[PDB]
């Protein structure tokens, strides 16, 4: 724990084995701690090298042994008897013998840590700050341990690759926490049992009773993929069912030398045409307006909130055009690059420590938003808008270096959270709202303005839009002859099928998919063609998609619902924070979906009543 | 002979609520509430409680007794003066859809219905609200007209019972069938038609007002 501690443990400490999450980052670490000085060497795994350097520990000069694995270094399955469809019944793999195991494709890595765990006295784990990077980190740890048992291990925490994180990093490692780990063993756990049981159950049943249809096609369940399905279905039914209906409203307005004015009925509009026809006739005759009230109140536009991993997958998918799945792929190839801070975060409010007045001044290189960079120092320095969620490991994501060598969709994204970090770190654009009423017949009409005084954060934000709508000058009491009375016919319009950032939206409302995990969900339904893109590009639920959520949802318990994978999913967060063990919440976890299991075993021909709808037939 | 306890009642309910009812009800209404207290002598204030309690929960389309004047449907539009105790046979808001409005008297929940990515476009008072109108189904029993909350009326609500009786009086102005009704023009008598409580309860009203069939 304490610096005198370290130094006392670190003690005849000559080798320390590095290792991270993929070559990328031991090159880009190693790098930056020894300044280029690192010499290259080979492991047993082709893509997964070793850099040696000098480097200073705690007092002590040791020589870093950096190398990595490629992910998760371990696989964990049921044992080799239940691994076989036909080999059981799919109800006993709630309780069927689960065991971690290494991939002939990782042996090399496995064999690589083991050889160097020999040379070496102490080990760092140096993986992604996140639920899966700790859990890769006690797989790294159990293969050396293996070796030494009394191996020093070590965990150094950062939430960005750039010569000051690296450098605090080795100054500040701490213990590995075995909390975090656990949380991920349960859901791994949890997800191949529900994920084994129901597959097996409906694959080999709709493969039997729908062979034409459903030959040699697998019909995956996950405990997340399913509720996911569910908020596409329900949204297609909810338009299926909605009825439009035809309104009617009094439009009145007034020609301007370089405008017409548009005065909207205060009245809104009314679902019969004899009230509304009533109301008109009553403005036809005697159509003199007469200005009633002439108001006018400061109104302003707010700046972004500071950006987390959920407001990052929705505005690149609206604003940019890019799925959750490559936002996510891109944001971790930029920030293994050095250039943004790590994007998987639930924090939305900036750290007091974290200097925004560097991030900021960083940026004043820039061709397009550096002026503006500058402006945020001239006038004082950064003002984030702040939200309210804080991990307390990670901060908002941010550009932690400038660079203009980017191209593609690689440099479109890093341009949007550079923008959206100047942006939240502006001011809020102010304008004024000025609003007249007047009055036909007795009947109450507003033409509203808005003339914009100081755009600030849309300067740097061209994502979000504000626009005048300047309006004539009319004088509290004037008369005045309406250009046009009409009486106008409206319909009410359905909802709309759900986007990627609709559905994300819906899966964050509900608490599922929570630790950034919405893309993953959304890209197995697309993928096992439960769900398709239409051209808008919305979500429309196939055949075999609908058929599963109205066959579960006929059998009485709302299995389309989230409620169960978000219990199980802030289980998991208990785990965590040392809350909850890892027996309760599996027993209880288990239990639980043992009976949704049985339950749907009884009901099975619900499936197929719901299907046949589709496939007609079938035994 | 009850024609002298009849002439009374007919009185105060004229002065009282300005209700007017045909003779030979009011003299078959009386003896029944004699025969209902055949223990007691009951006074003429307890007559004419009783008697009004029963014209509340009468169908005013069975009565046969005109309140309206003649031809109100064939004046496309004029001004309506005097006392007139009506009854309301249906009930709808028009400043609502039929379809929003079921979909909450269901109470089936349509939250994940209205969730979009889409920034929060914070609409102005008069479409955050904007204020009811309701289109009432007024009848004297023999002739139909629609009354509207020109001006909000709060003693009016969408759950009045079908066969509700109100009182409509002073100076109002109606066009096509349509009374321009203001708060100071209303008065909510009480009562209920059990007849019209089965085909025009506010389910059915708007289910008609979508398509649904059955109806
Ligand atoms: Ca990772």
């Amino acid at each position: 724990f304490s610096r005198a501690a370290m130094e006392m443990a670190l003690r005849g400490v000559r080798k320390v084995l590095c290792v991270a999450e993929k070559n990328d980052a031991a090159k880009g670490i190693a790098d930056l701690l020894s300044n280029g000085r690192m010499r290259r060497r080979e492991g047993l795994s082709k893509f997964n090298k070793i850099y040696e350097f000098d480097y200073h520990l705690y007092g002590q000069n040791v020589t870093m042994v950096m190398t990595s694995v490629s992910g998760h270094l371990l696989a964990h399955d049921f044992q080799m008897q239940f691994r076989k469809w036909q080999s059981c019944n799919p109800l006993v793999l709630f309780e069927a013998e689960i065991e971690k195991y290494c991939p002939e494709n990782f042996v090399d890595i496995k064999k690589t840590l083991e050889r160097e765990t020999r040379q070496c006295q102490a080990l760092v784990i140096w993986t992604d700050c996140d639920r899966e990077g700790e859990n890769i980190g006690f797989e790294i740890i159990h293969v050396c341990k293996a070796v030494k048992p009394n191996l020093q291990v070590l965990r150094a925490r950062f939430s960005e690759i750039t010569p000051h994180a690296v450098r605090t990093a080795c100054e500040n490692l701490t213990e590995p926490d075995q909390r975090v780990s656990d949380a991920v063993d349960v859901r791994q756990e949890l997800d191949l049992r529900i994920g084994a049981a129901f597959t097996r159950f409906q694959t080999l049943r709709l493969q039997r009773i729908f062979p034409e249809v459903l030959a040699e096609q697998l019909i995956s369940y996950g405990s997340c993929q399913f509720p996911t399905l569910g908020f596409v279905v329900e949204r297609f039914k909810a338009i299926q069912a909605f009825v439009p209906e035809i309104f009617h409203r009094i439009k009145v307005t007034h020609d301007h030398k370089d405008g017409i004015v548009e005065f909207n009925w205060k009245r809104h509009r009314l679902f019969n045409h004899t009230a509304c026809l009533v109301l008109y006739q009553l403005c036809v005759e005697d159509p003199m307006a007469t200005v009633v009230e002439v108001r006018s109140k400061p109104k302003s536009k707010w700046r972004p909130q500071a950006l987390d991993t959920v407001e990052l997958e929705k505005l690149a998918s609206r604003k940019l055009r890019i799925n959750a799945k490559e936002t996510m792929r891109i944001a971790e190839k930029l920030y293994t690059q050095g250039y943004i801070s790590y994007p998987r975060t639930e924090t939305n409010i900036f750290p007091r420590d974290l200097n925004l007045t560097v991030l900021v001044e960083q940026q004043t290189p820039d061709p397009r938003w550096g002026a503006f960079a500058q402006s945020i120092l001239e006038r004082g320095g950064p003002t984030p808008r702040n939200g309210n969620k804080s991990d307390q490991a990670h901060p908002p994501i941010h550009p932690t270096k400038y660079t203009n060598n980017l191209q593609g969709d690689e440099q479109r994204l890093y341009e949007f959270i550079v923008r959206h970090f100047l942006a939240c770190c502006s001011q809020d654009a102010q304008g004024q709202e000025t609003t007249v009423e007047i009055d036909i017949a007795q009947e109450r009409f507003v033409a509203h303005g808005l003339m914009i005084l100081a755009r600030n954060y849309l300067d740097v934000y061209p994502y979000d839009h504000w626009s005048d709508k300047i309006l004539p000058v009319y004088e509290q009491g004037s008369h005045f002859q309406p250009s046009t009375v009409e009486m106008v016919d409206g319909e009410t319009s359905p909802p709309k099928l759900l986007t990627e950032a609709d559905l994300i939206a819906l899966m964050e409302k509900h608490g599922i998919g929570t630790d950034a995990t919405h893309a993953e969900h959304i890209e197995t339904i697309k993928a096992r063609m439960y769900v398709g893109l239409t051209p808008d590009k919305r979500f429309l639920p196939g055949h075999l998609g609908m058929g599963l959520v109205e066959g579960y949802d006929s059998m009485g318990y709302e299995m389309s619902k989230p409620d169960l994978r978000a219990e199980l999913e802030a289980d998991l967060k208990l785990i965590c924070d040392g809350k909850k063990d890892k027996f309760v919440v599996l027993r209880q976890q288990v239990q639980k979906y043992k009976q949704v299991f049985i339950e749907a075993v009884a009901k099975a021909k619900k499936l197929d009543e719901a299907l046949a709808q589709y496939f007609g037939n079938g035994t | 002979n009850v024609t002298s306890i009849a002439l009374r009642a007919e009185t105060w309910l004229l002065a009282a609520w300005h209700v007017k009812v045909p003779p030979m009800w009011l003299e078959a209404c009386i003896n029944w509430i004699q025969e209902e207290n055949n223990n007691v002598n009951l006074s003429q204030a307890q007559m004419n409680k009783q008697v009004f309690e029963q014209w509340l929960l009468t169908d005013l389309r069975d009565l046969e007794h005109p309140l309206l004047p003649d031809g109100i449907l064939e004046i496309p539009k004029g001004e309506l003066n005097g006392f007139y105790a009506l009854q309301i046979n249906s009930l709808v808001d028009v400043s609502q859809p039929a379809y929003s409005q079921i979909q909450k008297l269901r109470g089936k929940n349509t939250t994940n219905d209205l969730v979009t990515a889409e920034a929060q476009v914070t609409p102005k008072p008069w479409e955050a609200k904007p204020s009811r109108m309701l289109m009432l189904q007024l009848t004297d029993g023999i002739v139909q007209i629609q009354g509207m909350e020109y001006q909000p009326i709060p003693i009016l609500h969408s759950d009045l019972p079908p066969g509700t009786k109100i009182l409509i009086y002073g100076n109002i102005s109606f066009r096509l069938g349509v009374l321009l009704l203001k708060p100071e023009n209303v008065k909510v008598l009480g009562g209920e038609v059990d007849a019209l409580l089965e085909e025009y309860a506010q389910e059915k009203v708007l289910a008609r007002l979508i398509g649904e069939p059955d109806l």
